[PDB]
């Protein structure tokens, strides 16, 4: 007879749908975050704080569930396996600091990628002091790297910093423009940037990364009822 | 790239004595082989609803 | 097949002037966009520029900004870069790369050392 | 001062190769068929609509019996559905959360998993003792895994990113037979129908048939423009399709060593992300990132209908092995089946 | 019956207020007593007035009466008199301006229903659309189409009739306490949905998911319990005929909490309002394009959130004005559904996209 | 009564009923 089959598949329906609803209870209280970056950018020292494919990273903070997802040992074309990354909350770019360059063209193709409009991006000018020794010491330069910084002005109308070599604050609000405006050369208004300067010993990046994905909850949710 | 280019090469190589049939024949044996198995096909024709699972 | 060879490169005094000219076969020029890819000896792959379709968007890098045009047209299937300016700096490998998709600005992966899609390159080098 | 002979030998050959395809060709497979009937317009519902997955859906596998599919998402999901009465016979939780394959065993007993972590994982279901667990984890792939196909219990062909394929062996670990030449990603790879052949569709716009037994490459056909997502093989077995991102679809055959015809419309630009055939060959089913799927008529290159039901891209799909219907998936989580 | 009483009951406790205030008044007129209220000491004055009586259902708050002493004598009767002719406050100029009135609720509530009740099929059609946001808004649009469908029966079938109240039966008095809470459960969920703005935006922005059970028990059984308060606290003090009576303070009762929700909606909109203008100046966006968005942000937000119910709280007393704020509030109360059903189900975004879809599909079909 | 905006429909329907079917008050002679 099939009542009997048919009654077995029921029940089995029954309980993989409550234990479906009970994985979607648990995955909606969660964001996926994905770490992506050049070499040498310092991004294993904040790994390490906590071969395969994707390393996993649990961390919480403030009653919220983070898993953020290093993609290390995949190959370089990225053009491929990139696409999978649209559906995460945010994707944290960590910039080595012509190496600025090839990660000015990385950002720029990420940001313009058709799968990833959506996705915003959060931006982290690792290696500061390194910026700082650079221009201090005086033997390397940007203008010939940069047909632009000495025309460029330092921004003193938002540039709140403690006390340093003006210069370097220059040139990382350089650094900080050079990016923008890359970012809001072709944008929709549907991602935004979160550039944020940091340090390779820096605690704060996790409440900097906790503030930028309440940014853009805030934001998704303001932009579905049309307020935006 | 030496090496690449060695082993490339011998690869085309192999591939430069395979045998090569006429288009006009290999295009007849694969609409006759389309024609053949066209009644067996219930995208192409419509099988009755009695008799097909997904009603 | 896409066959993008390279023309022009010869020992000559810094500061002369070359050409490097592609010929684009095997696809449709007009869909896709362009870029092109330096290796300098001993170091790294870098980017020097690219050209959007018909010739709209044209960007080069810091190295290079305010010296070099680039120009393509879609009639020819052609891709030049004017040479000036030469500095014993600038000596690299010079390759045509060709963007992964149609109609479509990200155009990932130039830089990646294994492309199949970039040009075989012509060495341009100067000296005295 | 080798490498200039290298190249001029390799330029030498790849003309020979030109001549000889040109010398084979005589008449399109187009001029041939104009005599014959077109299928007419046809058009197909949706009969079933499964929903319950979290994430995108990138691959599906039909069974055997044309009962049971498995479908993988981006939720760390594996879901053996009954395709007439959309029931959940399984579900199985992934511990990586970022499958990109599945694979369905003929007889049954097996299913493959494949995505950002360099291993495919093997999972029994024939065993009833109130768990499902992973029997074998195959490791030592470099790159990210894209598709994986089962050829029996004992044997499973793996292709990753990293460009290369492998025919790995179940129950011991380790990989039998290395496939490498190519240049680019292998997206896909479809078996033909006597178990003895393989193509594989990589990044470098081109197709190339390797050999099982002994564990090198046949034939190179090229053709195309662009990377190619998807490939599957004609029925007959001796030809197969492909799909590529610009918005193209070619037909080659295994004797000619050329491409046949290509199947493509003005107005639509998308890269087509799935290929398949259906009983006879004659509807050539691929998908679209327009949101739709379009069935093209594989002999005469002419659109015979439109199937526009995903609120996402299509991103997998299949026809069954008895040709019933054929279903589709999409990024939306929600899986269609058309007849 | 009983209201005739009250009006007769109100004149005998004024007589007593009135002797009250005559023993506390110590070249004035003298204070003589009229029918409906006594009048003051005026110095001799010429047409002295003050507002009128309004004891019965002729007269109204708004008009005055006034006389003259050396007190005005009818030349009919040769007696003392008092000009009541202004009071009538029945002429058709005033009548008029409620006909439109009534025929404007009739219009508005009519084509209310209509843009809504395709506005919840093309939801509850559409599974992609669902969501948790608009579960929210397929029951406040549930409760806008029944509680407008209660508005005009109302009109037309108790109201024009006197023969109805008059027998006074036992289920008018339910036709009406269904009204009354239905009435407060369409204001109440305004508060549910604003509660769940509140939650999406400032506060708990993180936490997407909550249950709706504590929604829902707002939405519909809180009401409840206020009609049933209000209704057992008529019967007992103030029992009308079929209890339509609006001259009783008892209906305080049930549109209290009513005006208690809606000023707590208040304060929600201005959080919401603050953090938007937050937003925007980290984004650095043109100083003199973001007030015309802004405010539009708002605007939208007036029908979801009855934000109009405490903006304009009160009639005012003045012809003109109190002209003006019949025309739009009425305007504002009878279109507030189709306003509603038009902003977020006819101008949304991604429900135009399935739409026209869902449009592509049926025509490639046919 | 309800001065608050939300009697308004309260109020034309009572002004309404009252007004449409009634007996009217004469304002002078022998009425005070």
């Amino acid at each position: 007879d099939q009542r009997n089959e048919e009654k077995a598949q029921r029940e089995a329906n029954k309980k993989i749908e409550k234990q479906l609803q009970k994985d979607k209870q648990v995955y909606r209280a969660t964001h996926r975050l994905l770490l992506l970056g050049a070499g040498e950018s310092g991004k294993n020292t904040i790994v390490k704080q906590m071969t395969s494919g994707i390393f996993e990273t649990k961390f919480q903070v403030d009653k919220v569930n983070f898993h953020m997802f290093d993609v290390g040992a995949q190959r370089d074309e990225r053009r491929k396996w990139i696409q999978c990354f649209n559906d995460v909350t945010a994707i944290i770019f960590v910039v080595a600091s012509n190496r600025l360059q090839a990660a000015l063209k990385l950002f720029d193709s990420i940001w313009n990628n058709k799968w990833l409009r959506d996705t915003s991006v959060i931006l982290f000018l690792n290696k500061q002091d390194l910026l700082a020794e650079k221009v201090l010491a005086g033997k390397s330069k940007i203008e010939d790297y940069f047909p632009e910084f000495a025309r460029y002005t330092t921004p003193e109308d938002a540039t709140p910093e403690p006390g340093e070599d003006p210069r370097v604050t220059r040139a990382k609000y350089f650094i900080r423009d050079e990016f923008l405006r890359i970012s809001t050369a072709s944008g929709d208004g549907r991602h935004y940037c979160y550039p944020h300067f940091t340090c390779s010993v820096d605690t704060e990046n996790i409440r900097r990364v906790f503030n930028d994905c309440r940014d853009i909850i805030q934001r998704m949710h303001l932009r579905q009822y049309e307020l935006l | 790239s030496i090496a690449q280019a060695r082993k490339l090469v011998e690869q085309l190589k192999m591939e430069a004595n395979i045998d090569r049939i006429k288009v006009s024949k290999a295009a007849a044996d694969l609409m006759a082989y389309c024609e053949a198995h066209a009644k067996e096909d219930p995208l192409l024709t419509p099988v009755p609803a009695s008799e097909n699972p997904f009603r | 097949q896409v066959q993008l060879q390279e023309s022009g490169g010869g020992l000559v005094q810094p500061g002369g002037s070359l050409r490097l000219s592609c010929a684009a076969s095997g696809f449709t020029f007009s869909n896709y966009k362009m870029n092109w890819v330096r290796q300098a000896p001993g170091k790294g792959l870098e980017w020097v520029s690219d050209i959007s379709q018909s010739g709209a968007s044209i960007s080069y890098t810091g190295s290079v900004k305010g010296r070099f045009t680039i120009s393509r047209d879609n009639a020819k299937n052609t891709l030049y870069l004017q040479m000036n300016s030469l500095k014993p700096e600038d000596t690299a490998v010079y390759y045509c790369a060709r963007c992964p998709a149609p109609f479509t600005r990200d155009c990932f992966d130039v830089t990646s050392t294994t492309y199949a899609y970039r040009g075989q390159g012509t060495q341009v080098t100067v000296s005295s | 001062s080798e490498l200039d002979q290298l190249r001029q030998e390799a330029e030498q050959l790849k003309n020979q190769i030109r001549d000889a395809r040109k010398a084979c060709a005589d008449a399109t497979l187009s001029q041939i068929t104009n005599n014959i009937d077109p299928v007419g317009r046809i058009q197909m519902r949706t009969r079933r609509t499964l929903r319950g997955h979290l994430a995108k859906i990138y691959a599906m596998h039909w069974g055997t019996d044309s009962r049971l599919l498995v479908s993988a998402s981006q939720d760390g999901k594996l879901i053996i559905w009954d395709s007439y009465t959309t029931n959940k016979v399984h579900a199985i939780p992934l511990r990586s959360s970022w499958v990109m394959t599945c694979a369905y065993a003929p007889s049954g007993n097996y299913v493959a998993c494949g995505g950002l972590d360099n291993i495919c994982s093997i999972y029994n279901l024939k065993t009833r003792e109130g768990n499902v667990r992973v029997s074998r984890e195959l490791a030592g792939h470099t790159g990210y895994l894209s598709c994986c196909r089962f050829l029996d219990d004992n044997q499973i062909v793996t292709s990753s990113g990293d460009t290369t394929c492998a025919l790995w062996d179940i129950e011991t670990g380790q990989q039998t037979t290395t496939f490498t030449g190519h240049t680019g990603d292998v997206m896909s790879l479809s078996l033909a129908p006597d178990t003895r052949l393989f193509v594989s569709g990589a990044c470098d716009a081109s197709a190339k048939l390797w050999d099982v037994r002994e564990g090198m490459c046949r034939q190179t056909f090229t053709g195309h423009e662009s990377d190619i997502n998807a490939i599957c093989f004609f029925p007959n077995g001796n030809a197969f399709a492909t799909g590529s991102d610009d918005a193209t679809c070619r037909l080659f055959d295994l004797r000619a060593d050329q491409e046949l015809m290509t199947y493509s419309h003005d107005n639509i630009i998308c890269g087509i992300t799935s290929v398949s055939f259906s009983k006879s060959g004659r509807l050539l089913l691929a998908g679209y990132d327009d949101f739709n799927c379009n069935v093209w008529d594989a002999l005469k290159a002419d659109r015979a209908g439109v199937l526009a039901g995903h609120d996402n891209r299509v991103s997998c799909l299949g026809v069954t092995d008895d040709g019933m219907a054929v279903a589709t998936g999409s990024w939306d989580s929600f899986l269609k089946i058309w007849n | 019956p009983f209201l005739y009483v009250v009006g007769r009951k109100k004149m005998m406790d004024a007589q007593y207020k009135c002797y009250d205030r005559m023993q506390q008044l110590p070249p004035y007129c003298n204070r003589t007593w009229d029918g409906w209220l006594c009048w003051d000491d005026t110095p001799a004055g010429v047409l002295s007035y003050q507002f009128c009586p309004d004891y019965f259902p002729d007269f109204d708050p708004s008009e005055k009466v006034t006389k003259y002493c050396d007190w005005f004598k009818h030349p009919e009767n040769n007696r003392t008199w008092s000009n009541y002719t202004m009071c009538n406050a029945f002429t058709p100029e005033k009548l008029k301006n409620a006909y439109v009135l009534y025929y404007l609720a009739i219009v508005g509530h009519s084509l209310s229903i209509f843009t809504l009740v395709i506005s919840l099929g093309i939801f509850v059609f559409f599974r992609s659309l669902g969501c948790q946001r608009v579960t929210l808004h397929k029951n406040m649009f549930l409760t806008y189409i029944l509680n407008s469908m209660i508005i005009i029966i109302h009109l037309v079938e108790v109201v024009p009739n006197g023969e109805l109240v008059r027998r006074d039966p036992v289920s008018c008095k339910i036709l009406h306490f269904f009204h009354q809470y239905m009435m407060a459960c369409n204001y109440f969920w305004m508060l549910c949905e604003g509660i769940y703005l509140h939650t999406l935006i400032v506060v708990a922005v993180f936490t997407e998911k909550q249950r709706l059970r504590w929604y829902y028990l707002l939405g519909w059984g809180f009401p409840l319990v206020p009609t049933t308060i209000h209704a057992i606290t008529r019967a007992v003090y103030f029992n009308d005929n079929c209890w339509l009576s609006v001259e009783t303070h008892l209906l305080y009762i049930i549109h209290g909490p009513v005006m208690a929700a809606l000023v707590v909606n208040f304060f929600f909109l201005l959080n919401i309002v603050r953090v938007l203008v937050t937003k925007m100046r980290e984004t650095h966006e043109a100083e003199s394009h973001m007030y015309l968005k802004a405010v539009k942000a708002t605007m939208i937000l007036v029908p979801l959130l009855g934000i109009q119910f405490v903006v304009f709280p009160w009639r005012p007393s003045n012809k003109m004005l109190g002209k003006i704020y019949d025309y739009v509030m009425h305007s504002l109360i009878h279109f507030q559904g189709f306003f509603v059903a038009t902003i977020y189900c006819f101008c949304n975004n991604e429900v135009q996209t399935t739409v026209k879809r869902q449009w592509a599909q049926f025509k490639i079909q046919w | 009564k309800c001065n608050t905006a939300t009697c308004a429909t309260q109020r034309l329907a009572e002004f309404l009923r009252h007004s449409s079917n009634n007996p009217p008050t004469n304002v002078g002679s022998n009425t005070p």
